[PDB]
Parts: structure tokens; sequence; C-alpha cells
RNA sequence: GACACGUGGCUAGGGGUGAAAGGCCAAUCAAGUUCGGUAAUAGCUGGUUUUCUGCGAAAUCUAUUCAGGUAAAGAGUGUGUACUAAGACCAU
RNA sequence: GUGCUAAGAGUUACUCUUAUCCUCAAGCUUUUCUGGGACGGAUGCUUCCUAAAUAGUAACGGGAGUGAUCAAUGGUACUGCUACUUAAAUAGAAAGCAGUGCUUGACUGUAAGAACCACAGUUCGAGCAGGGACGCAAGUCGGCAUUAAUGACCCAGGGUAACAU
């Protein structure tokens, strides 16, 4: 809702060629820069992904 | 997926469907796995079928009649069979050499005989010209071609002359296998006189084609099951001889080719190899595919258990072959009827595709008394009561098979299927048994 | 004959949906046959999602175009008075036609 | 909504694998030899086998244990995990064809269209049409 | 045109290679940089993931 | 007399005229009459014309600018296919 | 469109072009359920009673919820203690209460078979391939014990890929 200031963000990958993820976070919870390890089919090899709009 | 019940959509299947390419009718009769699955095909397609897909038609349908363990004088196989047969005289002129060895090897191992005037017009077609048609066509197309004639009648010994002067030049780039075809389909026929001479010189090199060594253990199995029956019954009469190089070759290529062969398959071999020695049974080939009898009579057919008991008669104080015997013993106690089934229920048999009539062939065995089964218990009574030694430890059991064989002539004997030389070797056969049995 | 279609709701959202689902809704499925029945009646026969163009054929080239333009078509249709008869009840009346 | 929640296949019934036995909420009943548990406790089998439904001491009190033994001409025909997978795989394929020849080709099985190949990876069978570097 | 593409299809390829090769150093990174078990937010240490979570609200402050 | 009458004339329809009443404008005027578009449109009402024979429902459910309309499912008929059944009852 | 107005332009008061307040003349809209209509109330989804011991089952019939939260309240492997966990029902020696060590499976491509069901959709799903996580392993992991928090298509926008100009 409109009190629930929780979005939706993306994902963008390290390694290149812009395959993504969506997912949704907390801004006030979660001002970290979100950066998590997932798989990149583009590569078959785990990357990381840092949080952009 | 449909309607969570309906079959959801195969890969292969859907992969091979969904083409730019014309061919979908052909498509559809090959992925039909069963029979009046194919009989709903020919029916959503009967105002559209070309001779192609009449000849892809008759294939699948000998395919799926063989397929399953149920007899080609079914009423669905010979509806399919009659079906084929009007596009067939549609056709009759139009049909190459593919599609016309199609059906009749097709219509012939269904064992539906076409009309002879049609089966005159598809042969004479086959060979309207200077035998253009026998030399552009591959080899397949000939085995098939020589197998369907040698059914439907057809024994012309015209037409098979001039099929042989056309087929012994191109004999040689045949692929080895497809020879015993052609010998079998020329002594099917009243062809192979003094049990007409370019018929038997075309036997003659396709019989020295495959009595030689390189070859021999290179053909597939159960393919040199047949050419070891066809030289043991035509080596002295037109070609190779006795001698012990073709023997060896058989012994060791029959070792190799052991697994291979369904059971149904084995005694025919091993019977070919002692009629191959007496032109017997030799040391240490007996105890590696005697386990293979063993293991296969769970599966055999009555004529195979003949062939297998024939094969056992002259020695069975032997414990592998008398416990091997007692196997068939008790295979030929389960296929045959009670004089008085239980294993399964015939309510509940499959009407569909891989092995319905070996369903069919228990849940009351009976309904299978066709000519060949009722001379065939006459056999089966004659190789077992050869082997005495042997099933006389059990005795029960010994008189039940006699009580069912002699049922099982009574009936047939009531059926019109047999006669009274037959009928008098059972009764010495049943009274031998009866009396072993007490 | 079948008539087959796309699975609907794959489009967006897809965050609030599970992966088996999405994977479910990839599938293509056949129309349902009263449906069918309707659209074979009418006289669809359509065998290919967009028809494919006389050009880009080699040997079937425009004599001044080095291709062609493509030209993306739209799918909004639905008017009570003179658009798409299927998609109305009845038919409406002009507006007083000035 | 109607959220029918009941059991499906009841004791005795012989059963292919996927086929749901019982839909539930929470584990009223719990799952045992060759049964396979759901997010949302359901119960599906993965192996042919006529179900069996014990009561077995648990916990809180009374277990219902929801299981499937398997058929006594099946262990017989088969190391052993290796033989099983392949008879349950021809049990399978026949279930399949027994049920396309009862269904007369009246249903909407494959697609088989005009056009090229459904889009296929290297796997094949995409119902997605993906481009390639 | 093609000679366009194969040159856009290389430059790609190379900046993927490259930073491939570089990814093993940009996980460790991450990792180290998440990882909190030395060095606590005082010389007290009295209760693991409380001092595990005020130092990496911290360093996430100082790595913003 | 802010009168009445007679004879021609002028203002005409989304317009005229009105000491103003939704009044009058050739006996149906909050939009004249006639002709044309026009065989307008009407999920509404009414009606549908010779005979015999066979079979034979439904008024539930879901959706709907939709609940007096329509479409899908259920229930009907003809045709095809196929089981001693994907059927009905009864017993264990 | 119409009347004035604004800003440019022409013959050089008048006329043209463009715009827009306030007037005049029009053209279009201005749902539905309802023991009549109006008024009031409601229109998704979940649970409990009706609902009659498979399932299912109505009324502006009766009582609680919900249009989320959480980078941990996800996954995996463990450590202590024992009457709570929640919207209700079914359940739970952990799916409860406090903790820890690593991690992102809160994945990519699929999926036989079923529940359900007018259709569209909805629900479960073993298994296969890839690359990974935890665990000595056994083996689990395609978000959270479940049932709510899931708005088609069109249109518009973004990343990437192929073809084209
Ligand atoms: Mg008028
Ligand atoms: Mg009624
Ligand atoms: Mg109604
Ligand atoms: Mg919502
Ligand atoms: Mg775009």
């Amino acid at each position: 809702g409109k009190k629930g200031v929780r979005l939706l963000v993306k994902l963008v990958s390290t390694a290149k060629t812009g395959f993504f993820y969506v997912t949704e976070k907390n801004p006030r919870n979660t001002p970290w820069k979100l950066k998590l390890m997932k798989f990149d089919p583009k590569v078959n090899k785990h990357v990381l992904f840092e949080e952009q709009k | 997926l449909v309607a969570s019940g309906i079959p959801s959509p195969r890969a292969d299947v859907a992969l091979q469907l969904s083409t730019p390419h014309g061919g979908h009718i052909n498509r559809m009769i090959n992925t039909s796995e069963s029979i009046v699955e194919l009989d709903s095909i020919l029916y959503r397609f009967r105002k559209r079928l070309r001779p192609a897909n009449i000849g892809a038609a008759a294939m699948r349908l000998e395919h799926l009649n063989r397929l399953e363990r149920r007899t080609p004088y079914a009423l669905r196989v010979q509806r399919v069979a009659a079906e084929l047969q009007k596009y067939v005289a549609t056709y009759t002129d139009r049909l190459a050499l593919t599609q016309a060895a199609n059906v009749l090897r097709g219509l012939s191992a269904v064992r539906h005989r076409l009309p002879p005037e049609l089966v005159l017009r598809l042969a004479a077609g086959a060979v309207a010209d200077g035998g253009a048609a026998l030399r552009l066509a591959p080899d397949v197309d000939v085995r098939d071609l020589c197998f369907g004639l040698a059914g439907q009648g057809f024994n012309n010994t015209a037409f098979w002359a001039r099929l042989c002067a056309a087929v012994l030049p191109r004999l040689r780039s045949f692929d080895p296998n497809t020879l015993p075809a052609l010998v079998t389909a020329l002594q099917a026929a009243q062809q192979l006189p003094a049990p007409s001479t370019p018929q038997a010189a075309v036997a003659a090199e396709a019989l020295r084609l495959l009595s030689r060594s390189e070859t021999l253990a290179a053909l597939a199995p159960a393919r040199l099951a047949d050419a070891a029956s066809l030289l043991a019954g035509l080596g002295p009469a037109l070609g190779v001889a006795v001698d012990a190089r073709l023997v060896e070759a058989v012994q060791t290529a029959t070792a190799r080719a052991l697994p291979s062969l369904s059971p149904n398959q084995l005694p025919g071999l091993l019977l070919a190899v002692a009629a191959l020695r007496r032109a017997q049974l030799p040391a240490a080939l007996l105890a590696t595919a005697l386990p293979h009898l063993s293991a296969g009579a769970v599966t055999m057919d009555l004529t195979a258990v003949m062939r297998a008991a024939r094969l056992l008669a002259p020695h069975a104080a032997e414990p592998a072959a008398a416990d091997t015997l007692v196997r068939l013993a008790r295979r030929t106690l389960l296929l045959l009827p009670a004089p008085g089934e239980g294993l399964v229920t015939l309510s509940r048999v499959p009407r569909g595709g891989q092995a319905a009539g070996a369903v069919l062939a228990a849940a009351a065995p009976a309904g299978q008394l066709q000519g060949r089964t009722a001379g065939a218990v006459e056999g089966v009574a004659r190789a077992f009561a050869a082997a005495a030694p042997a099933v006389a430890p059990q005795p029960a059991l010994v008189g039940e098979l006699a009580a069912r064989l002699a049922a099982a002539g009574e009936a047939a004997a009531a059926r019109g299927l047999l006669d009274e030389a037959q009928l008098a070797s059972l009764g010495r056969s049943v009274e031998v048994l009866a009396a072993a049995g007490a | 004959g079948i008539i087959w279609h796309r699975q609907a709701n794959y489009r967006h959202a897809r965050h609030a949906k599970s992966a088996s689902q999405l994977t479910r809704l990839k599938r293509w499925k056949p129309l349902a046959p009263a449906f069918a029945a309707k659209l074979r009646k009418l006289g669809f026969s359509e065998r290919y999602w967009a028809a494919p163009d006389p050009q880009d054929v080699p040997g079937f080239h425009s004599p001044r175009g080095r291709v062609e333009r493509p030209r993306r078509s739209a799918v909004p249709d639905m008017d009570h008075t003179t658009g798409e008869p299927a998609l109305r009840q009845s038919w409406q009346p002009p507006n007083r036609q000035r | 909504x109607x959220x029918x929640x009941x059991m499906k296949l009841t004791a005795g019934e012989l059963a292919f694998p996927g086929m749901i036995i019982l839909r539930q909420r929470g584990t009223k009943f719990h799952p045992g030899a060759n049964v396979g548990i759901g997010r949302d406790h359901t119960i599906f089998a993965t192996g042919v086998g006529k179900v069996r439904v014990d009561t077995q001491p648990g916990p809180r009190g009374e277990r219902r244990v929801v299981s499937v033994e398997p058929l006594p001409e099946a262990l017989a025909a088969a190391d052993s995990a290796l033989r099983l997978r392949q008879v349950e795989a021809e049990l399978v394929k026949r279930r399949a064809e027994v049920k396309r020849a009862m269904l007369q080709g009246r249903t909407p099985l494959e697609p088989a269209l005009y056009f090229p190949l459904p889009r296929t990876a290297d796997g094949q069978l995409s119902w997605l049409e993906r481009s390639v570097a | 045109r093609q000679k366009a593409k194969e040159a856009k299809r290389a430059a790609r390829a190379k900046q993927v290679a490259e930073a491939m090769a570089n990814m093993p150093k940009t996980v460790a990174d991450y990792k180290a940089s998440r990882r909190l078990d030395w060095s606590e937010v005082s010389a007290l240490d009295r209760x693991x993931x409380x001092x595990x979570x005020x130092x990496x609200x911290x360093x996430x402050x100082x790595x913003x």
C-alpha cells in the first residue's frame, strides 16, 4: 500500500549481457545496495548482482 | 496438458509432427502405437489417402499386429486389411515397387490374401519392362516384394524367372541378411523344383554368399537361424557341402549370438545346427544354450516348446536336460486348457498395444486352437513320449499333462482340425504318458 | 485441424508468481471445443502466427526498396455502431449525423 | 472457491506416479513409503502400487501413515533400484498407450503445426522462442 | 554493416571475458565485506549476531 | 379606445411571434406539415399457414453495462465409434 | 463552431493566421443487486456455522480476517529448554521459545501424472539437464505449516538477442 514503502527493484549482473533478477526490497530497513550470488544463464556460472533501479 | 486425465503431448512426437514439410498422414501412421488408433487415423483421412499412405498403412498394420501377440485373423486386423485392399484395387497400376512391396508384405504377414488377378496385376506391373523396376529399387524392396509374392499364392514360375534374371547380377551388392528372405521366398512357392533354372541359380549364388566366413559372423542374430536352416535344408541339393569350415563358423557365431534371439527363435537355430552336423549337439554348446532354453521357457509358444522338446528328446538323463524338460512340461501345462483360467481375468484384458494378445493368450487359453497348434499338440505329445525319464519323476505332473493333451486332442478333433493318423499317434503318445503316470 | 493458443496470465506481474506457475504458463493449450467449433464454422484457417512476407526469399526482392517497411500492427477494435459485430450484442444507431 | 479437501484414492486402490492420494489442511495423514508430500501437505504417489493406510504410534497420538505398497509381480521382475525404475517406466508407457486407445483420437493430444519445429532449445520442447547469439 | 556487427560482438565478448576473469575477486570482496567475525565494534566483546549487525550497518554506511 | 372591423402586404421551423399561458404559427406543436435518407431502430409486444410417425428436455451452475438478454457447462435429437462396458443395480 | 479578447501579419478602419478565459448554440454520457422503487448498504480473495458425518450446497443469513510483512521471518546443518504457534479450522516435541556456522534454490530450461474445472485461468508435482548452497553423510533447497495478500488482454516504457537500413 501507500503506507508500505517496500518496492520492486532490479538486480543487474556484474558479468555482462544484462541478465537480471527483479526482487522486492524495503528501502528503510535495507539501505544497502542489494548484492547476492545468483545463476547467470548467459555464462552458466554464478556471478554477483548489484541493485540498480 | 488439456484436461487433467488426457495425456500431455510427448516431446519427440510433437517435435516430429511440427514441421513445415509435407508428410503428415505418414507421420501420424508411424506414431500410431496400436490398432484402432491406426484405424481412427485411416478413418480421419479416408478421403485423403494416396499410394504412399497406403504403403505406410500396410507396413504399420504389419508391425502393430506383430507388436502385440494377438492373432492376425482378428476382426480388427482383417477390417484394416480389407480397407487397404480397396485402395490397392483403386491404385493398382500407379503403385511403384516400394509401395507395391509395402502393401504385398503388409497384407501377406497379416495373412489377408488379395484376389489373384490383383496379385497378377501387381506383379506384372513390377515386370512390365526390361526389368528396370528391379534395378532401381534397393535390396529391402526386393526382399519385401519376394516375401509378399511368396504369400498371396502366386507360384507363377514365369514371373519368378524374370525376377530372378533381374536380381541375379545385383545380388552380391545386397546386404547379407536379406538373402535368407529371398531363398525362403523361392522355397515357399513351388519354385526350386525336384524336392526354372535362373531361380535355382540365384538361390545357389545366394547360398554361396551366405556360406562364406566373415559375413556369417556379421549377420544379425535371428537371421543366422534362418540362414542355418536354409543351408541345412538345401546344401546337398544344389549348393555347398559337408565341410567343417562352415560348421565351425556357424557354431562360433552361434555362441556369440545367443542372447539376442527371442525364445521362439532358439530351438529353430539349434535344430538347424543339429541338421547341419548331420550333413548331434556338440560339447559345451548345449551347456551354455540350455540356461537360455530354461530362461526362455516361461514365455514360449507351443510349437517352440515342440522344437525344444524334440531337441531335448535324444538325451534326458542329464539333470540340466531333465529340469529344462520339466520346465517345458510346466509351460505346456500352462498354455493348454484344462479338461475339467485363473492366471489373469478376461474382463481386464488390455485393448492396448504391448502384449495385449499375450494377456489374451492367458485368461482362458482356449480359443487359441488354430490348425498350427492343432497339429502341434500331436507333435508335443510325440516329443514328450520320447523324453520319458526326465518328467517321469513327477507322476501327477505327467498325468495332468496327459489329461490336457488328450482333452485338447479331442476338442481339436471335434473342431475338424486333425485326422486319423494324427489321432492315432496322439493316442499312442498319450497312452505312453498315462502308463508312465501311474 | 486443432486450434491452439498461448496461455494467458504470463505477460506481466511475474514477480507475484511461483516458478512452477510460470513454467506452466509458458506452454500452449488447445481451444475449448465449443469456441473452436464457432471459429472453424466462421472460417478461421490461419496456419501461421503472422503472414510470411513474399519478399526476404532469395531471388524475390524489391526493385528499388532495399527491403520494405514492416508496419507493426495494433490489435484494438470494438464499437457498438461500426467495428466488430462479434464483440457487440446489438447495433447502436449513430449520434445524430450532425 | 469450493476448496475441495478430502482423500481421492482410498486404501487398496492401484496408483501410478504423480497421482494425488489425498488433499488436506495440515498433516492429518503423514507420508510413508513411495509417497511424497507437497507444500499444502498434498500426498502424491511416487511409485506404481496399491495405496495402504495404516495407523502407527506417533509423537502426539495415533499417527495415520499413508503409503503405497508396490505390486508383488513388481519386485519379482526387479541394482534393485535401477530394475524397479525400468519396470515402472514400461508400466507408465503402457498406461499412456491404453489411455490413448480408450480416448479414440477425439482429444487434441499433440501440436502438429505447419510451423517450423515448435521452438526447440538445446534441450528442446520450449513453447518460448529465444534468439541465439 | 556486418563488419560493424562483428566488431560489436567481439567488444561485448571481450568485456564479458575480462569481467569474468575479474569476477572471483568481486565475490571475495563482497564475502569479506559481509564477514564481520574479527575486530568487533569495541573491546567489550560481550551476542555474536548483535555485534554482527551494528558493525555491518556501519560498514554499509561506510561502503555505501 | 392599451378600441373594433374590412382589403392587400411583411416576419417561417431549432425559426417566427408572444401585456409571457410551454401560448399561438390552418382541429395530433417544450420543436408545424409534406417529401427524401428509410425497408431507420426496437435484447420489447403481437403473429408464423398441410398431415402422419419416432425420440424427447429445462427452469441448475459460471460469467456478463449483466441478471425478462446472451454465451459456456449440465439435461435433448440425429450420426459415428466402442465395450457383455469409461454403464446401472445387488452381494462380499 | 459563435460572440468578444490576446499575439503576429497584410493592404500601409478593414481582413487573415494562431491561441483562450467568460457568454451563445450544440454533441455526448449520466451502471447493477434490491421480498416494489427511492434511501441506506455492498460488488476481489481466505476461514468458521448454516451444510444434513466423501465432495458440494442458498438467502442485503450469522461471527472473524485480508489487498501484507521479512535480505531475514528464505535454504541447509546443528545447540539449550518445553506448554505455546494464528484471522479461524486442520495441524505442529517443533511448523514453539531463545540462539549459532555458512549461504541465496527468493535459480536457469523443463516435467510424466493428478486435484479441480463452463472457459479463461487456479493447485500439487516425483523425475531429467545446467550451474550452485548446506551437510561426514543420509539427503534437503524452484521462498516462509497450509488455506488470503496473484488484475486478463491491449497500450506504454526498460535491458538483452537476432535480422534489417
Ligand atoms: Mg424537421
Ligand atoms: Mg426439472
Ligand atoms: Mg437470466
Ligand atoms: Mg490485489
Ligand atoms: Mg521493446
